[PDB]
């Protein structure tokens, strides 16, 4: 390097920072991917149960 | 499909009927006929341990 026009200098290489990114949820593999073809989706959902038996 | 649904409410069925027995009163949810009181039948009473928590 050199400071000003008729000066010498040392130089010490340089300094780098980054920001925190956090992966949580990523590790626990919580999510399930799947590709398709259009931009609709459609799910189906069934509902079942029991009843009552009075005496006859 | 149907058959199932048949398992699942004789299932349900017996357990709330053996509750009922605790209770000292015979399952007979639309009958008059076999309504029985066992404290009555067999000329009994109840006893109660009541307790408090706020002391």
């Amino acid at each position: 390097m050199q400071n000003g026009d008729f000066q010498i200098l040392d130089y010490t290489g340089l300094i780098s920072t980054m920001p925190r990114v956090d992966t949580l949820l990523q590790s626990m593999n919580l999510f399930t991917e799947h590709f398709g073809r259009t931009t609709v989706a459609r799910i189906e959902r069934l509902d079942d149960g029991a009843g009552d038996i009075k005496a006859v | 499909r149907h058959m199932a649904r048949i398992r699942r409410s004789h299932a349900i069925l017996k357990s709330k009927a053996m509750y009922a027995a605790l209770k000292g009163t015979s399952w007979s949810p639309d009958d008059p006929v076999s309504d029985y009181n066992y404290y009555d039948v067999w000329g009994a009473t109840q006893t109660t341990a009541d307790v408090d928590f706020t002391k």
